[PDB]
């Protein structure tokens, strides 16, 4: 117990808000960032139709694989949108 | 063996027809949940084996 | 929520590439399973012939 | 081709013209279920209403459209308010929906009522209506002349009244083998599937009281029930069955799979209490 | 006898009549006995169905000219959805022309015009090419003027449909207070505060005392003679945020998040 | 022996008693639940190495659900190898009379990445076909 | 031809098919367990990344 | 002549009997069974028209005939007899077949086959009832036969899925001998006809086959809404039984547009509106459709002129429909246009095709919408306007008229205003500020909600071929 605890500003830093320039940005970022990886994808699911699995990840990609790369970043940013949203209107209904 | 031309057993599967319904009707039940689990058991199998 | 109502939907795309893929894999499972079937055949026949 | 004009009739007041209105939808009760949902209410009231003759009559129009549109649940209140005309449903394949709620609903309701007290058979827990419902179905099983139907039927609902009966009647020993093979499938469906402790207890101990009436069976069988309870009462009683035989070789093939078998404390009992009744060395 | 209802109606006191619906309708279940009901037809059934097809039929327009409530509402309910299935192939009568009339503004009498619109569609099958609109365009008209929204015209004609009177009459005064109340509705949303003067002309009130008791049960306030849509509108308002509905139905913001966060983890 | 284990300060005593235990609860079905949730609700290793086969001789020649999700919950839950190991070895003796279904339910624990929970699926799988056989077993333990 | 035997499933329904309904609530009660294996290895993804 | 077309037709006959023979016998996987059983619809009607037609009745004596040979001979007068080579002795086999089994098998007494002999037998029966055109004697004769054959079973899911193709021929028959003949004979079994459907549908219910309900649904919604109540057809459905398991591209398209027609005479064209467009949608876009399309098409439109939203004008233009959706498209620029004059021409004008289809009375509630739509373009482009230039715009006679007319219309919210009748101008309402409401929350919450819908539907639609997939054999 003595290690995992972390005192009582454990608990603190799950109602803190942050600077909204900082949040909009991140937004922006990940948004544009699955633009261009995604023309990558467009390039890869256009083909696909030739046999040997192997020369599919030379050819039209599969090492650094364009469909796996969008699908974490798009998760992870949309995971926070969703703590962002609550973590905001627990404090909104809370505090008042 | 059986027939229509011979014996039925005398007319028995009649009767037996008769209360079948209640004895079908939870295994036609159970059929229709077991075409669900299944598929449900071995779609989980493949998403733990992947992670 | 607008760019959460995106990104759910930039989701089921990564999905609906996945079921393609299963339903052309199971169209392959098929044609294997066919030419086994025809191959019973010819090594039954190659013990009578020889 | 509607409907509506008997429905009229229902809303129209005077007891001779609601006593015509009833027996009208009566006839096309079976073969029209979407022209008359909308008057269960009135009909009800008649049910509900004891100025009547008609109540039972009202009681089963509610019920034969209540089933159709999902109300399983409603509808067998119904059923048993009707009080009869079910006789019918049994020998027809065609109507037996109302007749197989009332069994599904009776195996629910009793188990919940056998841990807090054993008997509910003639006490008023569960209402002699509910239970003479129930008895319908055995009475058509031993019709249709299958025995493993009533025998699980009544292990599911937590009767042992039904078990003592049904196994009172193939008793006549119409074959030997036969008996035994009905008794087998009883000992295996009781292990597996009886999750309360006290009934599957309850009816293997009865299965070797069955066995042993009989004067020609097998031996092996009856010891099954012994080391399944578990019970020294039990293997004392059955050599004193082979004590009047007198027949050592019988016992001690009896023994040897009861050696085996058998818990060794238990087995420890059971042959200082055949020393006390008396026994040849061998067996011992 | 089965005779002596239909006598009833020829000495023009249809209130007799109706103190004859109990006692000659426990003679009628023999006759409806006869008559399949449209389940089988026969000419031995034939003959039957002129028997039925009388007795309902003069008690059918007897209800409606004895304008007490019970005897107009009850006992036309009854005798309405059966006469034009009792008879053959959905309805050959004489008097089907004036019958399929009095059907329709039964309907509009009890105040749903889902039962209308739902009727006309099933009427329609056997008047396609087959008796059309002759008189049975008076009730059809009126259904299509209040929702044209020409209330206006409506008024007009029920009016009208009092100079070839023969039991119009009792259907005429529902539909009076019905017009006035299907205004009562719109007006609430195209004022804040309109004139009594402005108010009397639309509810069609000839004098005051009947102008000021409909702003009351509406709980409208009449202050130096003008009428206030505000109360009502405010009132409703507050009674709504009473009750409880309206925290799933909005959706509270708190929860749509739990909501976004499960599907994942799901 | 419940109370001389928490006394003792050595883990082969400890794990001898706790084993211990489960030998007394041999085929005592629902009356052993208050042992098992001592057992498994104290904080040694050696307890739930041992209340573990309390589960399994307690409901044993038995497919009750309790004993069977409770055996699967630890093996997942409780990361260290001894209590992964015995909780996986455990669930053959309680369907040992139901030895066709357990090569399904340990096919997703053969092939975990963790060697322990692996090496108790292959005992499981011994115990659970060894006198009535099963061709799905001799290929899983392949 | 004609007829079978209407018994013959009868017997099955309370004898050996009422065992195996209660089978197939212990293949249920395994999807209950896979359901939090396959979010453990979600958790333990996140440890073996860091 | 009679050897030659007969014995090269029954070939095929052999090899489809086997086709059913083989899935049922080995217990069927529900779904893929019974789309075989449809491609083998499309081979058989051909050749049932093809190489004389009693190719039937030469393979009713080859197979088991318990009595078919009867009800075959009765079918074969009506289209001129034929019976040479169609005898015992020069048809007639017991062998060739798993399906009958040898004679051994037969004369010993072995299990019944014949259930699926039968089945499979009347299929041929209701092929040749639609392929020749045969009404009158044929209707009855057929349909009296057939079903109390299929209750004298033991209503097995096998023989259910098989059979429950064998209701939508029955029921053809019955519409267009009813349709082309006026007689009281049509009018009193069509009371027989509902109550018999609803009887088998319990039976299914009992049995749990889906597709047997599915197709009994939809047979008897439409025979309501063809003699017209609402009523009975809007209680049935309200029980919400219909499945989803076993349901077609075409049988879900039908289903909705039974949805569609309910729900916008009762005067709720949003929630009618709702069904049309999933009907066309899931519907296939063919020739063979094309019938199907066609009246989808109709409904349509009308259901959106009752909102007061307009079809566009390509919608009728790039129809390759669009010389029967003419009537449709002048319904269109009327209601749009206001003008009360050329609605009246219209509906007069095209009455016979409006009344054929019977689209003619959702046309009469259309009268309303002139004027409704006329005050809604009027209040998108003025926002303040007297009383009077309202009245003539669409040529209204009093201040007070316009008044009553507005009023309805702002109940229900179309045309988003409020009369001020304190200085003599109607005021427009709509000043937006939407994304400065609490709103926008609330929907997005449905869009998010949908996705996670399609999350679902793929996850278990993905793992249910691939069961059976890794079981099959494989090299």
């Amino acid at each position: 117990k003595m290690l995992m605890n972390l005192h009582k500003e454990q608990w603190q830093s799950g109602l803190k808000m942050y600077d909204y320039e900082e949040k909009e940005e991140s937004n922006l970022a990940a948004t544009k960032s699955m633009v261009k990886i995604a023309e990558q994808y467009s390039k890869r699911i256009e083909e696909e139709k030739e046999l040997t699995e192997e020369e599919l990840k030379t050819r039209y990609v599969g090492r650094q694989d364009p469909k796996k790369h969008l699908s974490e970043t798009a998760d992870e940013t949309l995971e926070n949108n969703i703590v962002s949203v609550l973590t905001a209107g627990v404090n909104s209904v809370a505090i008042k | 063996m059986t027939a229509a031309v011979t014996s039925s057993n005398i007319v028995l599967e009649t009767h037996e027809s008769g209360i079948k319904p209640y004895f079908e009707q939870k295994i036609q039940e159970t059929e229709l949940k077991i075409r669900s689990k299944t598929e449900n058991v071995r779609r989980l199998e493949a998403q733990r084996n992947a992670l | 929520i607008n760019i959460s109502n995106n990104l759910q939907k930039a989701l089921t795309v990564k999905t609906n590439d996945e079921l393609m893929v299963i339903y052309i894999s199971n169209l392959v499972r098929s044609i294997i399973a066919f030419d086994d079937l025809i191959e019973n055949k010819i090594q039954n026949k190659k013990i009578q012939e020889q | 081709t509607t409907a509506a004009p008997l429905l009229a009739l229902l809303r129209e007041n005077q007891d001779s013209v609601k006593t015509y209105a009833l027996e009208s939808i009566n006839n096309v009760v079976d073969q029209l279920w979407s022209e008359i949902s909308n008057e269960l209410p009135d009909i009800e009231a008649l049910y509900d209403d004891d100025t009547f003759s008609d109540r039972e009559m009202a009681a089963l129009i509610a019920s034969k459209v209540y089933y159709n549109l999902g109300e399983y649940e409603s509808a067998v209140k119904y059923a048993l308010a009707a009080k009869d005309r079910f006789d019918i449903d049994e020998k027809s394949q065609f109507v037996e929906t109302i007749v197989s709620k009332s069994i599904e609903m009776y195996v629910q309701e009793a188990s919940k009522q056998y841990t807090k007290d054993e008997q509910f058979y003639t006490k008023d827990i569960i209402d002699p209506k509910l239970t003479s419902i129930f008895e319908r179905m055995i009475e058509k099983c031993l019709k249709a002349s299958e025995l493993k139907l009533a025998l699980g039927i009544a292990l599911e609902g937590y009767r042992l009244d039904i078990i003592e009966s049904a196994l009172k009647s193939k008793l006549d020993q119409d074959s030997t083998s036969e008996n035994v093979k009905i008794i087998n499938y009883l000992l295996t469906l009781a292990i597996t599937t009886v999750t309360n402790s006290k009934f599957r207890s309850s009816i293997l101990r009865k299965s070797f009281d069955f066995l042993m009436n009989m004067p020609n069976c097998d031996y092996l069988t009856l010891n099954k029930v012994v080391v399944n309870l578990n019970d020294a009462g039990l293997a004392l009683q059955l050599f004193k069955k082979l004590k009047e035989e007198n027949d050592e070789g019988l016992s001690a093939q009896i023994a040897f799979d009861l050696v085996s078998s058998a818990s060794q404390q238990l087995l420890e009992i059971l042959v200082t209490e055949l020393t006390a009744q008396g026994y040849d060395p061998a067996l011992l | 006898l089965t005779k002596s209802l239909s006598i009833a109606f020829e000495n023009g006191d249809y209130a007799a009549c109706e103190k004859l619906l109990p006692p000659i309708k426990i003679e009628l279940i023999k006759n409806n006995l006869l008559i399949p009901d449209l389940s089988i037809q026969n000419d031995i059934y034939l003959n039957d169905l002129m028997i039925t097809k009388r007795i309902l039929e003069v008690g059918a327009l007897a209800s409606i000219q004895t304008f007490n409530f019970d005897s107009f509402e009850n006992y036309f309910n009854q005798l309405k959805p059966y006469y034009f299935s009792n008879n053959h192939k959905l309805s050959e009568s004489d008097k089907k022309s004036k019958l399929i009339s009095l059907y329709l503004l039964n309907l509009l009498s009890q105040n749903n015009t889902t039962k209308f619109h739902s009727e006309l569609q099933y009427l329609d099958k056997h008047i396609k090419n087959l008796e059309d609109d002759s008189l049975l365009s008076y009730p059809i008209k009126l259904d299509r003027w209040l929702m044209e929204g020409s209330y206006q015209k409506a008024w007009d004609l029920l009016q009208s449909g009092s100079q070839n009177i023969s039991e119009f009459d009792s259907f005429t005064d529902i539909l009076k207070s019905a017009i006035r109340d299907e205004i009562a509705k719109n007006t609430e949303l195209s004022y804040d505060f309109l004139p009594l003067s402005n108010i009397k002309a639309l509810l069609f009130f000839n004098n005051e005392k009947e102008t000021e008791k409909f702003a009351l049960e509406r709980n409208w306030p009449i202050v130096n003679s003008k009428v206030y849509f505000n109360n009502q509108s405010k009132e409703k308002a507050d009674y709504e945020d009473e009750m409880m509905h309206e925290e799933d139905q909005k959706t509270n913001i708190i929860e749509k998040a739990m909501d976004y966060a499960i599907s994942i983890e799901n | 022996m419940f109370t001389y284990s928490q006394e003792t300060q050595h883990g082969n005593i400890t794990r001898g008693l706790a084993v211990g235990l489960a030998l007394i609860n041999y085929g005592r079905q629902e009356l052993a639940d208050d042992l098992i949730t001592k057992m498994l609700a104290s904080d040694e290793s050696l307890l739930r190495y041992g209340g573990a086969f309390t589960i399994a001789l307690a409901y044993a020649g038995t497919g009750n659900n309790s004993a069977v999700k409770r055996l699967l919950h630890v093996a997942v839950s409780d990361s260290n190898d001894d209590v992964r190991r015995a909780a996986v070895i455990a669930l053959g003796f309680v369907l040992l009379r139901d030895y066709t279904t357990v090569p399904r339910i340990v096919q997703l624990l053969s092939k975990s990445h963790n060697a322990h929970v692996r090496c108790g699926t292959a005992f499981a799988l011994g115990i659970a076909c060894a006198g009535k056989g099963l061709q799905s077993a001799i290929d899983v333990l392949d | 031809n004609n007829n079978s035997a209407l018994s013959n499933v009868n017997s099955d329904i309370y004898f050996k098919l009422k065992k195996l309904e209660k089978e197939y609530e212990l293949l249920t009660l395994q999807e209950d367990y896979i359901k939090d294996e396959q979010r453990h290895l979600k958790r333990e993804l996140k440890r073996a990344q860091e | 002549l009679h050897h030659s077309e007969k014995k090269y037709a029954e070939e095929d006959q052999v090899q489809e009997l086997l086709k059913v023979l083989n899935e049922i016998s080995k217990t069927t996987l529900t779904l893929d069974p019974r789309y075989i059983w449809r491609s083998l619809k499309d081979l058989s009607s051909l050749r049932n028209q093809e190489l004389l037609n009693a190719e039937t009745l030469c393979f009713t004596v080859n197979v088991l005939y318990p009595d078919s040979s009867s009800f075959k001979k009765n079918l074969l007068k009506f289209i001129t007899s034929n019976h040479k080579s169609s005898v015992p002795g020069s048809a007639e086999l017991r062998n060739s077949y798993p399906a009958s089994f040898y004679s051994v098998n037969t004369e010993k007494k072995t299990i019944e086959v014949t259930a699926e002999i039968n089945c499979f037998m009347h299929l041929l029966v209701q092929l040749f009832l639609w392929d020749s055109k045969e009404l009158e004697q044929l209707v009855e004769f057929n349909r009296k036969v057939v079903i109390p054959n299929l209750l004298c079973y033991y209503n097995l899911r096998s023989l259910n899925l098989i059979n429950a193709k064998l209701w939508f021929y029955i029921y053809l028959s019955h519409e267009t001998l009813a349709r082309s003949s006026e007689e009281i004979n049509s009018d009193n079994q069509n009371i027989i006809l509902r109550s018999t459907m609803m009887k088998f549908l319990k039976i299914a219910s009992l049995k749990h086959d889906n597709e047997t309900k599915a197709m009994l649904i939809n047979l008897i919604l439409r025979d309501f809404l063809n003699n017209g109540e609402v009523d009975s057809a809007s209680d049935f459905i309200s029980k919400l039984e219909y499945p989803h398991t076993d349901v077609s591209s075409s049988l879900e398209a039908r289903y909705f547009f039974y949805l569609s027609k309910i729900n916008a005479i009762q005067l709720d064209y949003s929630t009618a509106n709702e069904y049309i467009i999933a009907a066309i949608r899931k519907a296939p876009h063919n020739s063979k459709s094309l019938g199907f399309l066609q009246q989808s098409n109709k409904l349509h439109c009308c259901i959106q002129l009752l909102m007061g939203d307009i079809p566009e004008l390509s919608f009728f233009h790039q129809s390759n429909m669009q010389k029967s959706l003419l009537p449709y498209y002048h319904l269109t620029k009327a209601v749009k246009l206001g003008d009360l004059k050329k609605f009246t021409s219209t509906i007069t004008k095209y009455k016979q095709l409006l009344l054929k289809d019977d689209t003619y009375q959702l046309c009469v509630r259309l009268r309303s919408n002139v004027i409704k739509t006329g005050i809604r373009i009027i209040s998108l482009t003025y926002k303040k306007i007297s009383l009077r230039d309202i009245c003539l715009k669409l040529n209204l006679d009093s201040e007070q008229t316009v008044e009553y007319m507005v009023s309805r219309a702002i109940r229900d919210g179309v045309i988003e205003a409020k009369i001020n009748h304190e200085d003599g101008f109607i005021e427009t309402t709509e000043l937006l500020n939407i994304y400065d409401s609490e709103d926008p929350q609330q929907v997005f919450d449905e869009r998010i909600k949908f996705a996670n819908q399609l999350h679902d539907e793929y996850l278990v639609s993905m793992r249910y071929p691939e069961d059976k997939k890794t079981q099959q054999n494989e090299k």
